[PDB]
Formats: structure tokens, C-alpha cells, sequence
């Protein structure tokens, strides 16, 4: 209630004053955060701080949570416990291109060749498909 | 458990028809639940009932000649309702407002005497209303003693021990004495104890010159009663309930299948689609309310469309049961989505992650951080409490190093109200502590059977199967898939007794173990060849036979049972049971259908959220 | 009620005097509006069509109906939609109207010309008058009044299908019940709309209706009836005794008068075909 009414000042000193686990207050600050819909403040704590959460209820937060645009500033980094989900969780939020990106960072080739199949002869997508698959299965 | 409602409502109905004219009735409304189930108010108003009111709230009237009260005489507390109602409908009254106050088997002095004091009650017609274990369910007999379980181990107040054993002598004095009293713990033991004396006290009659004596013979049609009590098994009450009628009471609660959301249907086994899905798994339940509409959709939706009367004869007959299964269909998709919104937010299948890592013996630090993130979704104040708890149950005591981590979260949950919260679960028992000095885990003959021993889990996971990997969500082949694989000790305790295959499959555990294997199948009397694991429980081992000359004839008869002669078998919990529990009890049940008929007897239902929220009720 | 029928139109309005006044009954008519002769002229020539100085000089008429002929035209109006129903030239090309009236002891109306003398007669008095409102407005009272079979079925679901969308399902039950349509169509519309009362009156209503003959629908329904009427009074009852807390919130005097009205109503209906069930 602290946070979602922006008092997290006072979130702070309860965090604190009543020995909250940082993982128990990050799980908070997100719910919150979320119900307010910042993304300012969220990726303070799951991408500036590269809070060791599961990246699968952190996102069961944003996109579920109708904020597709915001998982997609948490979703290149879920690396740091499977790289394969960098991939997966764009294609959820709709972002065909950004999952064709992280393919490309990762060479993975199967996976951007899924990305091409989901644009099929929409060339719209393809483009960009094609443009960052130049950069996957070259080299 | 059915036939004993056509009793229940025999001496509720009498009394009430002994009160001549109309009159108003006024029941107490901790009590009115149970009555609910043997009667409605239908029933009640046919017998001249007109207003309907309660002792709580003190409602009271003049409307009508005669004034009816129905109450627990257990407690003062609807002595003084019923005496405060009294002097204030006499006062306001302008008819002969004369009194008629119905209490339990055995009204107590006082009761009449507190009555009495109010000087108003002088010419009060007051009488016994014998009712005992509510047919709540088909497969199951209850009390309806509420406020047991709390009662019962935070002051360890022997009530509903004292009235289970005068409720299962109500039953057995009927259809023939149990010729084998067994059972575990040491409510279950005075329960036993209470049952050999009450057969005394029918003999004794005679010669108190009092009442005639019974002839107290043994029963032809019921093979045994097993007794088992609460503090036996403190580890299956703190995990979360997996199948469908668990969803139900982990999130919203039922009691007399009424409970809330709408009071316009009930939900109970009578219902086409409760029967098959009550019982199913969660990951299960939301494929098979699909099936059903699938089903039903096909059935009420379409076929019967156009048809002819030769033809659609066949769709009118069922109509009615197709208009109750898409009532009780929207009512279970309901259900469903409150499920779906814990299971897609990581919140219903990370708490089973911890229940199935604790039950295998996983270090319970390590479980630790899933149940922080459950803390921090607010999830239910039951849901994460049960987990802040079983993990030291499980292990058996753990040093304080690692307990104050747990239990910060405990008081981060629970509020300021969490002072109750540890108060309450250190009195009942249902969380440990390595500092405590009762924190002894009963040993291999280590003179157990002591109120300050506990339960050897981390002995008894090799003793039984209490670790289930083989479970069958869909179409399980044991009663651990109730809890994906926990293979609840409470019903292994109980399994073991009533058969002996059951008992030489369940002992078969590490490798050690199974070697006893051949000793454990020759079980088939009493506890023989479970001695190994019944010495590792709390509380004391109690076995007795019925003394008499016909004696062995009845037990001959009774080991004689088969598909066209079913025996009847009472399982008995001392305490409550949980939903758990009845569940895992009736799949046991239905293996053994073919040549026994079991039934489920408590002292009350435990709702899931009950053990865990006392602290809630009570503080409210 | 009085009506002044004239030339270039007609005259009505409320007459709701009831009966004593002080004075005059000065709010007759108060709110009175005039018609002014839509499609009375007879277009055969622009004479006819200018209708200059002759019209009707009287016009007769009966309940609900206006008789008049204008330059050769007769044109019947009916005067519970203010519409032309008839509309037909004169048998006598040759002849005008010199005014028409009406015997109110035979309900007729005739018609004079300088040569001849006609009479206008209704083919059914009652019908006639009652169908323009059946048909349009009044759908309940058609399903008794109506001959066709069709005709029922038409106006129950112009009225059903109005009475759901205002939130009136209750009166839609009735409505329907009356109605031949079939059995499944309409407990499936109210169980949708969750409407429990709408959903149990349908049928009771059409039971009502049924009479004797038709008693073998009533076994063969038995089980529905029954079922409904059973759900609908284990909630009454179970309310009842539940608790406290339930038995405040839903006042217990409206639940007893619930239970009585709807155990009445299914008991005894039991009892008078109990040789059938």
C-alpha cells in the first residue's frame, strides 16, 4: 500500500524496522509498482540492480499485466539464468523483431529462423527478420 | 454415513412435535449449520415452527404461544442467550409464553442449573435432544464440533473426546459394539478407554438400579473401529490440498457445503459433476470442466433441437439434470479461474514446489526464497503460514539459525495479530523448534509413547512410502497424488490397519526397510507387524477386543465379509480431519469397496484455512 | 366519449370528467387536436381535389370507427390509430353524399345521395376493432383473442423479446407460457440471464393453460417442474436456518412469504392432476 501510494520512503523504514527480506521487499515494490503501472521504477530493481529473481514471475507481472512494452527492457537480460528465454518471452510480447535481435546476440540460427516463420510472407516483419539475419547465420 | 439422518432428524422432529400450537424457534446459530443438514426450515415450519430466529443476536418475539430453543449445553454461553430471551419475551408477552429448551444427549446440571438462577425458568419445559455425527456427507459422519481442533490442543480441553466417544457408543450400542478398539495418540487412546467404560456403564445400569441392563452384544455388520488422533501426524495438516474440492476450501471455504460466492445451490456428492471432479487434481480439474461443457453443451445446446417427440423424450427426462450441470458448471469455471489466477502468478504451483521439495527431504533453507516471494504477492495469510511451518515439521527441529528466518516472515504476514499466530501453533503443536526441549525425535525403542515425544518423520520417510513419485494426476494409483506425492502419514497410519496388503506395500520402503516385508504382511489383526513404525509415532499404542462368549463367532463372521455381504469399518479422527484427508480416505476407500464398506467419522472437518487463521476468528 | 367530426378534419380528445364537478367540466377536451382530413379527396379532378364549400356535412360514426364520403371517395379510419383503413370510390359515380349518420341501436352506418341510400356494415364488429391493437400494441391480450395460431406465436415473441431487453423477464415467462413456442427455446434464454422466477413461471403459466387433454405434457415434464420448484425453496428454506449473520442480510419475512406462495402454487397443482403423475 506504501508503494502504491508512492510512499516508499516509508515502504523503506518498514522494510527495515521489521527485518523484510530484500527478495520479500523486491516481490512487493514490483506488485505495487505494477498496480501503478510506473516502468521507471520497476526496472530500478529487476534491470538496474539485476535482482536474482525467476524471470517467469516477474514477467507473469508485465505482461500479463498488459505492459508488453515495459517486459521488453527485462527480457535481453533473463541471459543471466537462460538465454533461450530472451527469446521466448519477445515472441509473447508480440516483439518479432527484438526476438530475431537476441537471436542474433546469441547466434542462435533455429531460433531466428522460428522468428522468420511467424512473419511468413509478410514483408512487413520480414525485412527486419531478413536484416537481422544477416548478422546470425554469417558468422 | 446417510442412515443416521433419518435418527438425527427422529429426536429433533419428536421434540419439536411435543410442543402443542405454534410456535417460534430459535436455534443457535453455530448449531444451525449441522441442523441445516438433517433438516430445512421447510421441515421445521411443518411441524408448526413459524418465526426462526437467534440466541446471538438476541432476536426474540411474542408472536407465538409456544418458544423453542435448540443449543449446545457445553457451554454457558446459550444458557444466559436463552435465559436473557426468556425474561424479555415474558416481559413484553401478553400470552402464556410457555418455554421448551431442547439440549444434548445428556443435559447437562449446569446448563438447567445457570437456567434455573434466572428465576424466569421455573416452569421451562427442558428435555435432551440426543443429535450426534451429522451425516455432512455420504462417506462421511461428523460432530460438527467446530472450534475442536483449537480447543482441543491449545487447552487441551478433552470436550469433543469426551462426546466422540459417547457419539461412536451412540452409533455401535445400535448396530452391535466393535469387538476390536484400536488406535494412536493420546486423545485416540482415551477414546478407546472411554469406549470400554461406557460399555461397563451399560451393564452397571442394572446394577446402579438405574436403567435395564443391555445385552451389549458384538456387531455382525461392522468389523472395526480405528482411532487416530490429530497430534499423531503434524505435517499433512500444513500442506496445501491439490484437488478440486481442495481449491474450494483453500480459497473460499466449505461448511455444510453451503459456504460463499450463492446459498441457492449446495454442492455436495450428489451432483453428477462434483462426484467426478471433487476429487481430481487442479492440473487435472481444468481439462474436465471442459469436458464437461463439451458434454453438456452437446447434450443441452444441440441433438434435442428439432427433434421429435419419440426422439427428444430423451433430452426432456435429462433436461433437469442438464439445467443443474450448467448451473454448477459457471459455478466450477468459477472456481477455475480463481485456481488459473494463482497457477499463471506463480503463486499455487511455487507453494506445491516447496511442499514436494520439503516432503523429499530437501533442505528446508533452500525453499526458503519461494516462500518470500509468496509473502510478498499477499497470497492468502493459510497459504504462507502453512509453509512457515511444515518445513520444521518436517525436518524435525531446526537450530535457530535458520527458524528466525522462517518465522520473520510469519510475523510480516500475519501483522500484530502474529503474537496470537505463535502462540497458537506452539500450543498446538504444529511447529518445532531444535532449542525446545521437547524437540525429540521418538527413537528405535526409546521408551516412546510420551506426550512430550514426537513424530520421527525423518525415520519414517524410509519406514513408509511417504515419498510417492509414481503418482497419476489423472488417474492415480495411491492417495499421495492428493498432494502430488506427499503420501500423507495419517492415512498410511490408518491404511496399515485396515488391510494387511496395504500394509506390506506401504512398509516397503528403503532398503533396509523392506526386508520386514513378509513380517509386515502377516498383519492381519490389530498392529501386528506394524509395531516398527506405530512405536516411532507420538502418544500411546492402544489394542482391545471385546470380552463375551460369541465373541470369536461375530469376529469369524465379520473376517468372513465379501462383494454381497460388505462389513462395515469406522475411521475415526480425533481433533478433526482435514479435506486432505477425506479425500485420501475415500480412494482407500473405493480399493477396498469390493469387501468393505469404510466410513469417514470426526469430531469435526478441518478446513484447510481453520488451523491457520485461529488466530483471525479469534480475533475477530 | 364524444368526438366532432367536421369538414377539414376531425376533432378529438380526453372526456375524463368521471362524474360530479363543480360548474363546468371546463377540462374536456382541453387537450383536444384536430386531424385535417388526410386522403379524403377525391382526385378524379381538380374540382374534387379543391373540395370547395361541400365535404361531409356529417359523418357517421361507431366505436373506434369513422365513416365519411368526400367528392366521391370513402375512406374508413380507425380511430385507435388514427389510420385509414378502408378506402374506396363510390358504387355510384354519379352520386354525392348529402351526409351520413349512424343508428347506434344497430352499430350501421348509412350513407345518402340524391338517388340512392347505402349502408356500411363492419363483417365482424368485435374482431375488426380488436386486431389493429392485437397486433400492434396489445400481444398478450392477443394470445386469447387471436385465431390463428400464428398470429400468437408472432405477438408472444414481439412482446418476450421486449420485455428481456427492459429487464422484464418475469412478465416475458408469462408471455411465452401463453404462447404455443416451444419448451427448450425459452428456458434456455432465461437460465442465461440467470432468472431463476422467469424460468419456473413459463411453464406454470402454460400449465394454466392447458387444461386436460394436453396433461400428458405435464408427466413427461414432471421432472423439470419439479426439480425447478425444489431448487428454488431449498434456498428459501436453507437461508433460513443457515445463520444469523444470512438470516439479517436477506429479511427472513420476505423468504416466508416466498416459501408459501411458491409451495402453494406446485402442491396444489400436484394434488388436482395427481391421477396423472
Amino acid at each position: 500500500k506504501l508503494i502504491k501510494l508512492g510512499y516508499h520512503g516509508r515502504a523503506k523504514k518498514i522494510q527495515s524496522e521489521f527485518k523484510v527480506p530484500e527478495r520479500v521487499a523486491w516481490w512487493i515494490r514490483l506488485q505495487a509498482l505494477v498496480a501503478k503501472r510506473d516502468w521507471n521504477e520497476i526496472e530500478e530493481i529487476s534491470r538496474q540492480r539485476k535482482s536474482p529473481i525467476g524471470w517467469e514471475p516477474f514477467f507473469n507481472q508485465v505482461l500479463q499485466a498488459g505492459n508488453p512494452r515495459l517486459a521488453a527492457t527485462f527480457i535481453p537480460k533473463c541471459t543471466n539464468l537462460e538465454p533461450g528465454q530472451t527469446i521466448t518471452m519477445y515472441e509473447k510480447c508480440g516483439m518479432r523483431v527484438k526476438a530475431a535481435e537476441e537471436a542474433v546476440r546469441l547466434k542462435d540460427t533455429e531460433a531466428w529462423n522460428r522468428l522468420l516463420e511467424a512473419a511468413g510472407r509478410n514483408t512487413a516483419e520480414g525485412r527486419e527478420i531478413e536484416r537481422l539475419g544477416a548478422t546470425v547465420f554469417k558468422k | 454415513a446417510e442412515q443416521v439422518r433419518d435418527k438425527a432428524r427422529k429426536d429433533l422432529l419428536h421434540l419439536l412435535e411435543g410442543v402443542r400450537g405454534k410456535k417460534n424457534l430459535v436455534i443457535e446459530k453455530d448449531l444451525a449449520g449441522p441442523l441445516g443438514v438433517i433438516v430445512k426450515a421447510s421441515t421445521l415450519r411443518d411441524y408448526g415452527v413459524d418465526n426462526f430466529f437467534f440466541l446471538e443476536n438476541k432476536n426474540t418475539g411474542t408472536s407465538q404461544r409456544n418458544i423453542v430453543f435448540i443449543a449446545r449445553g457445553e457451554s454457558v454461553r446459550n444458557a444466559h442467550a436463552i435465559a436473557a430471551q426468556i425474561k424479555r419475551i415474558q416481559r413484553e408477552s401478553q400470552t402464556s409464553h410457555d418455554f421448551h429448551i431442547f439440549w444434548v444427549p445428556r443435559r447437562t446440571l449446569f446448563s438447567d442449573k445457570v437456567l434455573e438462577e434466572a428465576g424466569v425458568l421455573g416452569d421451562a419445559n427442558i428435555s435432551e435432544l440426543p443429535l450426534y455425527f451429522f451425516p455432512l456427507e455420504r462417506d462421511v459422519l461428523s460432530l460438527e464440533l467446530n472450534d475442536s481442533f483449537r480447543d482441543l490442543y491449545l487447552a487441551k480441553d478433552p470436550t469433543p473426546v469426551f462426546l466422540l466417544s459417547r457419539a461412536l457408543m451412540g452409533i455401535q450400542k445400535k448396530h452391535g459394539l466393535f469387538p476390536r478398539i484400536i488406535g494412536k495418540g493420546e486423545n485416540a487412546k482415551r477414546v478407546a478407554d472411554l469406549l470400554s467404560r461406557m460399555r461397563q456403564e451399560l451393564l452397571a445400569g442394572e446394577e446402579a438400579g438405574e436403567s435395564d441392563r443391555a445385552g451389549l452384544s458384538p456387531s455382525t455388520t461392522i468389523e472395526s473401529v480405528i482411532i487416530i488422533d490429530r497430534e499423531v501426524d503434524f505435517v499433512t495438516p500444513l500442506l496445501t490440498q491439490l484437488t478440486y474440492e481442495g481449491l474450494i476450501d483453500e480459497y473460499f471455504g466449505i461448511q455444510n457445503n453451503q459456504t460463499d460466492v450463492k446459498r441457492k445451490i449446495q454442492l455436495d456428492g450428489s451432483d453428477s459433476l462434483y462426484s467426478q471432479l471433487r476429487d481430481a487434481n487442479f492440473a487435472i480439474v481444468g481439462s474436465l470442466l471442459n469436458t464437461v461443457a463439451r458434454r453438456l453443451k452437446s447434450d443441452y445446446e444441440s441433438r434435442h433441437n428439432t427433434k421429435t417427440t419419440a426422439e427428444l423424450k430423451e433430452f426432456v427426462k435429462k433436461l433437469p439434470g442438464y439445467q443443474a450441470e450448467q448451473q454448477s458448471l459457471k459455478i466450477h469455471s468459477n472456481i477455475a479461474e480463481e485456481i488459473i489466477n494463482y497457477t499463471r502468478t506463480e503463486i499455487f504451483n511455487k507453494l506445491l514446489e516447496v511442499q514436494q521439495n520439503l516432503a523429499a527431504g530437501a533442505d528446508p533453507s533452500s525453499q526458503f526464497d519461494s516462500i518470500e516471494e509468496l509473502v510478498a504477492r499477499d497470497t492468502p495469510l493459510p497459504q504462507v503460514l502453512r509453509l512457515l511451518c511444515l518445513y520444521s515439521c518436517i525436518s524435525g527441529g531446526i537450530k535457530t539459525k535458520e527458524l528466525d528466518h522462517f518465522r520473520r516472515l510469519v510475523l510480516q504476514g500475519y501483522g500484530h495479530q502474529h503474537l496470537l499466530t505463535l502462540h497458537n501453533l506452539e500450543r498446538l503443536q504444529m511447529f518445532l523448534s531444535k532449542s525446545s526441549p521437547l524437540a525429540s525425535m521418538i527413537t528405535m525403542s526409546g521408551s516412546s509413547g510420551g506426550p512430550d515425544q514426537k513424530t520421527n518423520y525423518t525415520y519414517l520417510r524410509k519406514q513408509l512410502r511417504l515419498i510417492v513419485d509414481e503418482v497419476n494426476e489423472q488417474d492415480p494409483n495411491d492417495i499421495a497424488y492428493v498432494y502430488s506425492g506427499y503420501a500423507p502419514l495419517s492415512i498410511r497410519l490408518v491404511q496399515c490397519v485396515l488391510q494387511k496388503q496395504y500394509l506390506l506395500s506401504i512398509t516397503k520402503g528403503s532398503g533396509t526397510v523392506i526386508a520386514a516385508g513378509p513380517v509386515a504382511g502377516g498383519g492381519a489383526q490389530g498392529w501386528k507387524g506394524f509395531e516398527e513404525i506405530v512405536k516411532h509415532a507420538r502418544g500411546p499404542t492402544f489394542d482391545e477386543i471385546q470380552k463375551g462368549e460369541d465373541k470369536a463367532v461375530k469376529a469369524r463372521a465379520l473376517l468372513s465379509g465379501s462383494s454381497g455381504d460388505k462389513k462395515t469399518v469406522f475411521v475415526v479422527f480425533v481433533g478433526g480431519i482435514t479435506f486432505t484427508e477425506i479425500a485420501a480416505l475415500r480412494f482407500i476407500a473405493k480399493q477396498e469397496e469390493a469387501r468393505r464398506n469404510i466410513v469417514i467419522c470426526t469430531t469435526s472437518i478441518i478446513n484447510g484455512n481453520r488451523m491457520m487463521n485461529a488466530a483471525i476468528e479469534t480475533a475477530t | 366519449a364524444f368526438a366532432w367530426l367536421s369538414s377539414h378534419g376531425v376533432y378529438h380528445g380526453k372526456l375524463l370528467l368521471k362524474g360530479p364537478l363543480s360548474e363546468l367540466g371546463a377540462k374536456v377536451f382541453a387537450e383536444a387536436k384536430l386531424l385535417p382530413r388526410a386522403q379524403l379527396a377525391n382526385p378524379e379532378g381538380a374540382s374534387r381535389r379543391q373540395l370547395s364549400t361541400e365535404y361531409v356535412d356529417a359523418v357517421a360514426l361507431t366505436q373506434w370507427h369513422i365513416v365519411s364520403l368526400v367528392a366521391g371517395r370513402v375512406v374508413i379510419a380507425n380511430r385507435l390509430t388514427g389510420s385509414i383503413i378502408y378506402d374506396q370510390t363510390i358504387l355510384n359515380p354519379g352520386q354525392k353524399a348529402v351526409g351520413l349518420c349512424v343508428d347506434q341501436q344497430k352499430s350501421t352506418f348509412w350513407l345518402f345521395t340524391p338517388q340512392e341510400i347505402f349502408e356500411i356494415v363492419p363483417r365482424d364488429e368485435d374482431r375488426d376493432i380488436w386486431k389493429i391493437m392485437l397486433q400492434l400494441q396489445q400481444f398478450d391480450a392477443a394470445l386469447q383473442y387471436a385465431h390463428t395460431p400464428a398470429e400468437k406465436d408472432a405477438v408472444a415473441i414481439a412482446s418476450g423479446d421486449h420485455l428481456v431487453s427492459k429487464g422484464q423477464f418475469l412478465e416475458a415467462a408469462a408471455v411465452y407460457g401463453k404462447s404455443s413456442k416451444p419448451f427448450e427455446e425459452v428456458a434456455l434464454t432465461f437460465i442465461d440471464n440467470e432468472q431463476p422466477d422467469a424460468l419456473r413461471k413459463y411453464l406454470l403459466t402454460k400449465l394454466g393453460t392447458y387444461k386436460k387433454s394436453a396433461v400428458m405434457q405435464r408427466v413427461m415434464i414432471a421432472t423439470w417442474l419439479i426439480e425447478v420448484f425444489m431448487a428454488k425453496l431449498n434456498s428459501l428454506d436453507d437461508t433460513i436456518i443457515t445463520g444469523a449473520e444470512l438470516s439479517e442480510t436477506l429479511n427472513p419475512n420476505q423468504t416466508k412469504e416466498q416459501l408459501e406462495a411458491v409451495r402453494a402454487e406446485f402442491q396444489d397443482f400436484i394434488n388436482k392432476h395427481k391421477g396423472d403423475l
